[PDB]
Formats: C-alpha cells, structure tokens, sequence
C-alpha cells in the first residue's frame, strides 16, 4: 500500500514537475526515483480485475529509463515521460478500483486485489518515496501502533435518527410530554415538548434529557450550541409508535432554562457547560448528555396566558429546543465528512462496476447503517478503501 | 400511559382501522322522546340499523336509548358503550343544566363519597368540585374561618347559609379553594360526591340540535372553549337530523376514540 | 426604485425582471419628449407630422371630430416605442415591449445590460428616440457598413443623416420608417 | 386564451407588489344590496337609495354601479334566488324560528352548486358523495323519502303506501336535503308547487356576502355536524336602527370587497 | 490544482476540480400552482428555493388529498445543472424549514396576494433520481441522510402527500371535507451538496478566487465587458455558463489563485 | 447565447449566418382588407370558420461549419459505426443510447458523448479509407 501511495505521489510530481523548459537540478531526485521504480517494476506481469464488471486487464512493464545528461528539459523528454506516466497512472487507477471493491473479516488490513499482495513484497520496497499524506501517515502509525488522528470538518458520525419519545401518552394524544430529535451528519436538533407547559409538575418545571453515545471517540471538537431548534418548531402531523394513528403538534417555543451540556468519556465527566451558548469546545468525549428544563413563565401577559390554560384542550404546546453542530473535530478512526470525497469515490466505483454486497459492508454502503454498527472489521476495511481512494484521487480527479 | 414510549418518523402509515373497529365496536345513540313523538313510527330503529349496515356497522352493534328529558338524563347518567352519541335540545332555560351535563359526560371524573353530618370538606385545586344528583337537590353552604366558625353564617342556624342550588336534579358546585365549608343538603333525595376532574372522556359526542354554542365546560371564565366532540346543528325535523348523523357518523367516530 | 436614486422616474409599479423594470421605466419616458429633455427626432414630432398629413389629405375630417382625434392620435400613435441613453461610449437602449440592449458606439457589439446604471443615466442625462434601434442599426452597420460620424448621428437620430439615407434608398431604414407609419395608423 | 383547461402556472418571490386595484375595480364593477322591507319601513323615506348612492360616490363607487334590490322575507327570497351582479351584499334579519331556513339560504348562496334535474315518478335516486344534495325550491314543499334495500324493496316503508314514508320537510319554501349516501331512495314531492334538483356542491361562491344584522352567529354552512365553520364572507352586526346599519356598510364597504373576490366561473 | 487542470486541458485529459458546498444552483425562489383559484383558497402546488449548494422544496395541497385518487397527491421537482458533477456527497432530509411556517406570497402577475398556513407531513413513496443525459444513474427510495451521486446533470425529486387514513380528533379537526381549509398539508425535502467534483470551474464556500476577482474589479472600477455580467454576479454568470464565459472564468480563477499564493 | 448576430427582414432565397446557437422566426398573419367574394365566403365574422388561415415558413441549413462533430447527408461515418454495432450485437453502453438513435443522441450532446462520438467517427473514417 505504501508503495502504491509512492507510485501515485511520484507520478503526480512527474506530471507536475517534468514539463518543457524546466531545470534538471529541480527534478534529479524525482528522476532517480522514477528510474528506480522502472528498474523494480520491469520484469513483472500484473493482473487486475475479476469481480463484477471490472475488465480483466494484464499489465506488462518494459520501459526505458530517463537520461541524466541534459541541463534543461526538452519536448523529446517530456513526451517520453508522459507516455511512460499515463500507463502507470491508469494501472494505479485500475488497481485502486480493484481494491476498493474487495472485503474480508479475516485480516481486512491484509492487502486484497492480489496484484497489491504482489506489490507488498520485499523487492518492491525500493519504490517508497515519501509517506506524507494524513491517511497514509495514520496507516503507517497503525501498523507501528501509535496515537493516530484524522482532522475532520463537519464529520458524519451521527447516523440518521429522526424519532420521538413520549413519557406521558394517551390514545387521543392531547396531553403529551416528551422529546423529539433529529440526529444527522454533524448536527443534533432536539426539542422537548410539554402540552401543559408544566402547570401540574413540581415548581412549574419539566425535565428533559437527551443522551447520545458515539461509536468512536472524538477529540478537540469545536461545537456550536444554539437554542430554538428550527425543525421541531412548526405545526406537525406525526405518526404513532406503531404506525396505527397520527397526532398533531402545534409548538410554541420557550427558552431552555437550567440548560446543561456534559461531554463524557466512558461515564467519566470531562466537560460541563452551564448556560453557555455559541462556540464551545470538547477535548475528549464519547458521550453527550444535554439536559434542559421547560419552565412555565410565572408572570404572563394576556396574549400568552390565553395559550396555556389549566385544563386539557391545549391548542398550543410549549417547546424547548437545542441545536448542536460539530464544526470540526479530531478522531483516531476514519469517518466521512463534508469536505472529502473518498466515500463518494468508493461508493461510485461500486455502483459503477456492480459489486455484490459483501459479508461486511451493508447494501449500497449506506453510511447510516455503516456507522450504526462500526465493528473493527468494518473500520479496518473502511480505512483501507478510503486510503486507496485518496491515493486514486491524487491522480485521477 | 406514563411509560417511555419510543418510535420513529420513517415508518409508513398503515391501512385504515376503520371497517374493522366498526365490526369490533358498538355505538349508542341517546335521543329525546320528542323525536319518536314527531316520527310516529315503530320500526325506525330497525330502519336506522339497516342504514348503518351500509356505512359498515353490523346489525348487533348499533343501539338506541330513549330519554324523556335532559334532567331525567342528568339524573345518574349511565353511558356504557364503546361509542356514545347524545343529541341535546337547546333551551336557554336549561343552559346551566345542559352545560353541567356536558361538563359531566364529556369529562372523566374521579368521585369520592361525602359525609356531611360528620365531616367538613374543602377543595384543593381548581379541578376539585362537588357534583350532586337526585330528584331535587337543595344545597346550602357556610364557609368557615381558621377557628371553625362561620363567615357571614352560623354553624347552627341553617337559615344563615348561602343557597347555591335550588331544586336542580344535577348540580356541579365550585367554591373557593382553600377554605372549609359546612353543607346542608337533602340527603334523602340527593346524593353529593367530591369529584376531581381528569382528562376528557373521548367516548361521547354531544350534538346541540338547536341554538348557538353556549356550553362553557370549563369553570374558569377564561377558556370558553369548544372541543372537537361538541357539534351543533340547525333543525326543523328529526328524520333529517338522524340521516345527517348516519351519513356523517364516520367523522363523529374519528372525533371519538375507543374508550377501551 | 431599482437603485441609486428614486427621483420620481424609477418607480416599478408593474418573463425576466429586468425586462419588466425596463418596460415600466420606459413607459414614463414618453413624457420626456414633452419636457425639452430630448436631443433627436423626438418621436411625438413624427406622430404630429403624420397627424397633420392625414388631417390635410382626408375628406371626412370635421371640426367637431378633429377634437378627440388630436387626442386619440397622441395616445395611440407608436404604443410600443424605444429609447436610449449614451454615457462614455456605452449605449443603453430600452423599450416598453420589454427589450433592452447594451452596446458600444463605434463597433456595435452587444453587452450585458446594467440596471442601476441605465436608470441613474436615464433620470438626468438626455434621452434619445430609437427610430434607428439597435436591430436595424446593426443590420445596417453590417450590410451597408457605416462611418463613425454617420453612426454618431444615427445614435443622436439626426435628420440630416436620416434623410441622407432615405434619399440614398436604404431599405433597412425605409422599412423601419414604414413600420413606424403603419404603427401610426391610429 | 385557452378555455376549459387547467394549466400549471409559475411565478417568483422577488417580484414586487403592484398598486391598489381598488378605486378602479369600483368603477369597473357593480354592487347589489339586498335589504328587507322592514328597513325601508323603519326609514320612512323615498330618497334614501339616492342618498346612499351619493355617499358611495365619496367612497369611489359611481352612480350607475350600486343597486338596491328589495326582498319581502327570508323565505320569499329563498324561493328561486337569482343573484346576478359583480358584488352582492345581503342583510339578513335574525329569527330563532327561521334558523335552519336562513342557514339553508346561506348554504345555497355562499356556495356554488352544479345542478341536474330529477324525475321522481320514473327513477330511484341515490347520493354518491357528501356533496350531492337535493335542493327543492317552491311555494310549499312537502317531501317524503323511502330508502330501499338491495332488492328495491322498502326499509320500514311501503313503496306503494305513500303515507308510510318518512317526512323530512313540511311546507317549506327552501329545503336542502342530505340523506344516507349509498342507498336508493324513492320520493314523494308536491311537484305541482315545488321543483327539486340533484345538486353537487362545488367550491364556494366569493361574489356574495351575508350579514346577520341581529343575533349571534348560528349559520352552519357545512351539512356535516363536526366542522360547523365560519368564513370571511359571513358577517354580524348588532342593530337597533337601520340608518346606522347602512352607514356602517357604506363606511366599511372596502373591507367587505376585500373579504370578497370576483367569481371563478 | 488549478494549474494542473490548466495543463491537462491544454493537453486534453479528464480534469477535475474538487469543491466543498459548491455554488452551482443560481438563486431561484419560486412556486408553481397546478390548481389555482382567484381567491387562492384551495390550492395544490410546489414551492422551491434553490440557492448555492442547497435545494429546499415543498409540495403543498390545501385539501390534504381528499378528492384525489387513493388519497394521494404527486409532486415532482426537476433540477437541471448547467455543468456535470461527479462523486457528490449529498445530505437529504425531510421537512424543509423555510417553507414550513405561515407566509403571505404574491400571485404570478404580482397583483394580489395569498396566504399559506402549513402543516408538515412526511413524504411517502419518495424517490430521488440523479440522471445524466436523461438516462438514470442513481436512485434512492426512502433513504434519508448521507448519500452519493457518481455522475449526474439532472435531479428528479418525486414525492407524494398521503392523507393519513387513521387520524386523532385534534388532527381530524384540521383537514375537513369542505373548502375553508385553514391548515394546508405540506411535504418537504432539503438536499445539500456537501462535497462535489466538476470537470469545470465553479465557486465554493472554501476558496477566495471569485472574491479576489470581484474585489479587484470593484476596486479599480472595471467597465462591463462582452463576456462577464456587471459586478460578476454568480446567478447571472452560472445561468448562462457558455464556453467563452467558462474559459474566461477558468483563466481569471487560475490567476487569482496565483495572486492569492503571494498576497492573500 | 441570447446575443444577436444576424437579422434578416423580408428577405427570402439564400441567406447566411456567420455564428449562431439560436434561431428566432417571427411572422404575422394579416387579414386581407380588400377581399373578393370567394375569399370573403371563407373569412366571415362568425365562429364556424370552415377555412383556417395559415402562414408558413421553410428553412433548410444547406451548409455549415461546426467546432464539434455531427452527421451529414454526404459522409457515412455514423452509418459505418451503427452498422458495426448492429452487426456484432454490441450491448448498450453507459454513454450512447440503444441503437445510436441520432435523435436521442443529439438531443443530449454532453461533452463525454461528443468526445466518444468524435473518436468513433475518426476511426470510422480511418476504416472507410480502406474498406468502404
Ligand atoms: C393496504 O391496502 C393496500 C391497497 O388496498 C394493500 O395492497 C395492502 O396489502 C394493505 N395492507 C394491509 C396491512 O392491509
Ligand atoms: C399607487 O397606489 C397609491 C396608493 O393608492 C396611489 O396614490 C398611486 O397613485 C398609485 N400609483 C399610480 C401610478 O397610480
Ligand atoms: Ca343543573
Ligand atoms: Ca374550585
Ligand atoms: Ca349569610
Ligand atoms: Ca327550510
Ligand atoms: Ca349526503
Ligand atoms: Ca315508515
């Protein structure tokens, strides 16, 4: 794999640096590396494909090196290097495509796509140029086990869950108390609703708590915590628990009092924020506990007192919301994001070459059902395919 | 149900329970004697049943229960059916009586008994009331102070009391909540019960046959509401009313829900 | 207003929105003609001339019906007309029918139309009639290719160069003029 | 200029609001008041129509646009109404004993009905949906109905003995009858004096506006008992004279014409 | 990236520009009524806001699909991109937000206004189709959250409004069998293109190239030219993305990146 | 691109167009003011209207010059390509429609399709230079 990243990086730097008119003093090292790559490849015959619609290609390498005599580079050199680079480029692309489509529970880290098992041999070790990228660095670190980390912008660590929970219910759905939530991608929008506005509850208060349990620990996360969740603040017609009937929901938004956010790590509290909205930080956390209170306004005006009567009809239902977005984060494991394309590359290769569903990844590689059960086999295969996808992307965008 | 129910929002809406709940439920109409009088027919019940048999209700599911007057109905109403409809004539002279009947049937009450000659009772919240039923209730009350003496009344001379009810078959009394009252009632003829008002009875549907909506169910004079299961009609005959009820029974049964 | 002033003209009281704004703004420019705010052939002049010609070569014209004909003519001659504004070698046209062309003076070549500049120019800067409107102007600059001075004077809608072309029998002007007459039918 | 076709329309949101079409719709429209004879009686004048027109002239309505069309009684009006103007206002007196009559009148005029005829002696009719009602107009309608079963026999009534039928209307000038939908009925009607028509209720009429001059709002447009709604063109006043009522109508005519909109049909 | 793609174009090859929240949709905020009335009291239609990387669409029926067959009303929104995209990561959720509260909108001709009091329901039978040259490429049935689209110039969001067959009193009191209809049932969809890849050049929420260009032009008071619109407004510059405009835009974006490498 | 290049007013016969992506034809129907009996019998003021007045226009692009590749009535490259595919029963690919119906292939002429079409046309010309 390291040699694959080396191939990709030196072919990239050759398409970039080796141009017409440039100066051999700037590309001497790249040229020696290219010639060594050639010297090591020549004599080997590779096969790619054999799963789905991947065409079974055979690669045979017999090229000639790049002379070191010139001072400035001319077109009779650039052209030979381009005809030598395009072949290697489509070779690496087809190898990455044959590697993004194979899986295993037994040693998922182990190279599949047996051409890559062949490039993993010891004679191909001469091709290593630099393992500098974040994914390849974290790969080498995992092999030589050390505290790894990827830096994510708006990470997709929450599986899509748009669900409610009723702690007081009747068949007519006319005096309710509960909490609704939409946890999707990098956002959590929660809303605790009481139809009574806490008229009978003790001290005119009603407690709400929302607990999220991430499947992989995060670190140095920058978060934005706002009140008044937008998407649970308008009229709604929601279903029942079993899909039998439907109930109405006419919210009227109040502000969370005694709001308290706790970021925990294996039940041990780590960060605690009391009544602080806007930009916050979480240095290490595996669990989030949001806890807020719906507090009946004791001093009310007529226009609002006419909304929260002391009897059951309750045509206006008091709500208390909270939005929580994770803008950036750092994670020891590999996830999906909003900035990076590796997941889309993988899924697109699979949708194109019609790969059957394997024993590990769910059908169509749906991130929701992929992060819902983030088994270590799935994590290993995901890191492998994302790494080779980054590799492929460094050549063919 | 005070348990932590959980669900989702991607679940698909299932097929209509209607045309199965009709078969596994029952309906009971409560009409006035004036209806049967103006009709002057004997097989009108079988007629209405054969009509409901089109809308889906089977034969042995529909029932009719005559009642001569609103007061003779308010005297210990016994509504035991899986769906109840009550047609109610409008009368300004019977405004408070039929509003008490509404506040009694539409809502669910938890009613403890009351012994007046031995105990002195009070209200705690705004949902504790005193409902009295019987042939003719004559209720008088004396509110008391901290030291078990009367305020503007004498604990002995019943003539000093305050007369809240005067020959009413049904009364619902709300008094100042936080003070001990001594009562005098006609216990031979009327029994009184200390009731707490719980969530609404979603089994009954009142239909005011005549005038405008006057029913103030809620004792607090701020809500003045009008719920879903409180209908109004304008009438000149009764056959048209019954045909309207029949044709639009499914809306009524969507507005009521399955007491069991 | 569209922007950068609302003196009175730029009042959009009410296809694309630019077209609508330009039509609403150009239906007011009919009043610039009777304000001395013109520089060229001043279209209402042509309307009045055609009116004089017709009421002089007609037989049924009575002194009782000439009143309200001097009004129906003024009101229903050239209902759909076009105007233009020149500002530093940039010409902005506009018409009540919802067309709008921005181009250059010497080498007629369309350009994106700039509302919030055309309006601030048509407010104050002298406005000119589109008797030689961009379509025919470009047809002419291509087929019957024209000099710089003649092009400037066609922009300003000058009678000298106009009558020069009409005497040289330029059909790209004769057809536009006959169109104007058949639009001044009544 | 396509007719009889329903095509998708399209617009935008960055389009600006146009000018007030009032002070032009008045000039290019017509207004028709429908007052009861008690109004003219109490007024005891013969120039009040021209007076109201000269007043309206200050609101924008010209002289030959406003019309006052008298009706002796609610029921007489209900007998074959013909509201043909571009804006209709109706001043309805309240009467407990006429509640259903002046509810049926409202349900008839406020809404727009698509009517087919009925030949009782030949066919046995049924309703299909909650909108196919039977409206009968005339001097004195006396309607009776027998629902029939699968085999066209009667249900608690005899197809032959007309007296066994279930009388739903007794000597009424306007009846709007909704019966059980899904069964075949056979009717007895005094066809010499009343004409009955099977009418399907379409969307509302936005051209007419009822104004209950007296008591509380009781009109139940919707035959079904659950909704019992109240629309924008169903107004209410409290009265002790009629000059004040007409002054109020005049001063707040623009609110009325805002509550109303010309007919789609 | 920019100079590499420049060289690739000169030596024709499959290019690619990677984008985070690309601004490929011109600002369009508009409705469409397939059942209209002068009084605007019983309507059926679809409203959409397409801006930057986001599409918020909402099909509204005022009668909650009572008179429609099967108690179902169809809604379809077709979007046509001016440039192909690949490897797009998309976030698809229900219950569009900006069309889910009371509103006063104008008519098509702008003369009069109408009201819109929504009640949000869920799309049933939802189907999102990412197509390319009219042929379908990617299809998603009732999948919400993070999805992928590998090659597409066209989007087809086809959802339905299904009348709830079983209804509680409080909700049955909102959708009656008659015309008043003081509550209007809606079915919404948000769709955000988080990441994407494009053969051609666009603008983003991550890079400053367009900002640099526009700032230079506004500062030095450049007149309008024969290619770019005035002020280089992305709406009028993406709505007509003709090859000449695309070429000049690639050129100025490349040199703007060059200038930003030194003076940011 | 909405910019105007050529305009022609009341000209017929042979005309030219140096560059264009859009055509806009605008004509009129003008009732004959002076009308003989026979024509007046066809154009009354009443609704029956048994003779419907028409105004037509034909416009044929006899020659052109395009930066991209297309088909003609002179060159057989499209025919060679489609004949090869139909003969050797090629499955339907991810780019070209079934049977290479030129209507569905020009209606959507995306750059990938244009590139593959130029490629196959070029090799088809290379082949027809040997075996026609
Ligand atoms: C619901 O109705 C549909 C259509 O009649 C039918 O296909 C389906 O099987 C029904 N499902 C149930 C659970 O009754
Ligand atoms: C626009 O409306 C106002 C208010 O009625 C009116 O004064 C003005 O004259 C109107 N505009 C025009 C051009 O008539
Ligand atoms: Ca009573
Ligand atoms: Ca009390
Ligand atoms: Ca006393
Ligand atoms: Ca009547
Ligand atoms: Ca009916
Ligand atoms: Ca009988």
């Amino acid at each position: 794999m390291d040699v694959l990243y080396s191939l990709s990086k030196t072919l990239k730097d050759a398409r970039d640096k080796i141009v017409e008119g440039t100066l051999y003093s700037n590309v001497s090292d790249l040229i020696q590396q290219f010639n060594q790559m050639i010297i090591t490849m020549n004599g080997n015959e590779f096969q790619t494909g054999g799963i789905g619609n991947l065409p079974i290609r055979n690669w045979n390498f017999d090229f000639g090196l790049l002379g070191t005599t010139l001072l400035n580079l001319d077109a009779n050199y650039v052209e030979t290097a381009r005809n030598t680079i395009d072949y290697f480029v489509d070779f690496v692309d087809n190898v990455c495509m044959d590697e993004m489509v194979r899986e295993s529970q037994r040693n998922g880290i182990a190279p599949q796509s047996d051409s890559l098992r062949k490039l993993s041999g010891i004679k191909f070790k001469r091709i290593n140029f630099d393992n500098s990228s974040e994914y390849i660095e974290n790969w080498n670190l995992q092999n030589r086990r050390q505290r790894t980390g990827f830096t994510f912008h708006k990470p997709n660590i929450f599986p899509y869950s748009a669900s409610f929970t009723l702690n007081r219910s009747q068949p007519a759905h006319d005096n309710l108390m509960g909490t609704m939530w939409l946890n999707a991608g990098s956002e959590i929008q929660v809303a605790g609703f009481d139809y009574s506005c806490a008229i009978n509850a003790p001290a005119n208060i009603q407690q709400f708590e929302h607990i999220v349990q991430l499947r992989r620990v995060l670190t140095t996360a920058t978060i934005t915590l706002l009140p008044d969740a937008e998407r649970f603040s308008f009229p709604r017609v929601i279903n029942s628990a079993d899909g039998a009937t439907t109930w109405y929901f006419n919210p009227v938004i109040l502000r969370p009092n005694n709001v308290e956010v706790e970021f925990l790590l294996n039940g041990q509290i780590i960060n605690t924020y009391q009544a602080r909205f806007g930009t916050i930080i979480a240095r290490n956390f595996d669990t989030i506990r949001l806890s807020f209170q719906l507090m009946r306004p004791p001093n009310m005006t007529p226009a609002v007192a006419a909304l929260f009567p002391n009897a059951q009809p309750f045509e206006h239902h008091a709500t208390v919301g909270l939005t929580l977005r994770i803008e950036s984060a750092v994670c020891e494991s590999v996830l999906a994001d909003a900035s990076k394309t590796m997941l889309a590359n993988v899924t697109s290769v699979r949708q194109e070459y019609a790969i059957p569903v394997g024993p590990v990844f769910p059908p169509g590689m749906n991130w929701t059902d992929l992060i819902t059960n983030y088994s270590p086999s799935r994590e290993d295969n995901l890191q492998r395919v994302f790494t080779v996808a980054s590799i492929r992307s460094m050549l063919v965008k | 149900i005070n348990l932590p129910i959980t669900g989702s929002m991607d679940t698909a809406y299932a097929n209509s329970t209607q045309e199965e709940t009709f078969l596994t439920s029952t309906l009971c109409l409560y009409y006035p004697t004036e209806a049967a009088t103006e009709i002057n027919d004997n097989s009108w019940k079988d007629t209405l049943s054969q009509l409901f048999l089109t809308k889906g209700w089977p034969t042995g599911s529909v029932y009719f229960k005559e009642y001569t007057d609103i007061a003779s109905f308010s005297v210990d109403p016994q509504l035991y059916c899986d769906y109840n409809v009550v047609l109610m004539k409008y009368d300004a002279t019977l405004q408070l009586d039929m509003s008490e009947l509404a506040d009694l049937i539409l809502n669910e009450w938890l009613c403890n008994p009351m012994d007046i000659t031995l105990y002195y009772y009070q209200q705690t919240d705004e949902a504790n009331k005193w409902i009295s039923m019987g042939s003719s209730c004559t209720i008088k009350v004396c509110p008391l102070n901290t030291q078990t003496l009367g305020i503007g009344c004498l604990t002995t001379d019943t003539a000093t009391f305050e007369e809240v009810a005067t020959a009413e078959k049904l009364v619902i009394t709300d008094v100042v909540d936080g003070v001990n009252h001594k009562l005098d009632v006609t216990t031979a003829t009327c029994t009184i019960r200390n009731c707490k008002k719980l969530g609404p009875r979603e089994n009954v549907a009142v239909i005011q046959v005549g005038g405008s909506d006057v029913l103030d169910i809620t004792a607090d004079p701020t809500t003045a509401p009008q719920t879903e299961r409180m209908m109004r009609i304008n009438w000149k005959k009764w056959w048209q009313v019954f045909y309207t009820v029949v044709d639009y029974v499914n809306q009524i049964i969507q507005a009521m829900s399955k007491r069991s | 207003s569209v922007g950068s002033s609302a003196s009175a003209w730029t009042d959009v009281s009410t296809v694309s929105s630019i077209s609508t704004q330009t039509s609403t703004i150009s239906r007011r420019l009919r009043l610039k003609e009777m304000a001395t705010q013109t520089e060229g052939m001043n279209f209402d002049d042509i309307s009045a001339a055609v009116l004089k010609t017709k009421i002089d070569r007609s037989t049924q014209i009575s002194p009782n019906t000439l009143p309200d004909i001097v009004t129906e003519a003024s009101e229903k001659f050239i209902p759909n007309r076009a105007y233009r504004v020149i500002n530093n070698d940039e010409v902005f046209e506009a018409g009540t029918d919802g067309r709008f062309f921005a181009y250059r003076v010497e080498t007629f070549d369309e350009i994106p139309f700039d509302v919030q500049k055309f309006a601030d120019l048509v407010t104050d800067s002298p406005v000119i009639s589109a008797i030689i409107d961009f379509k025919t102007l470009k047809n002419l600059n291509d087929n019957y290719g024209i000099s710089r001075q003649q092009a400037f004077n066609l922009l300003r809608s000058d009678p000298r160069v106009l009558r020069e072309f009409i005497n040289q029998d330029n059909p790209i002007i004769r057809n536009r003029i006959e169109q104007l007459i058949m639009q001044c039918r009544l």
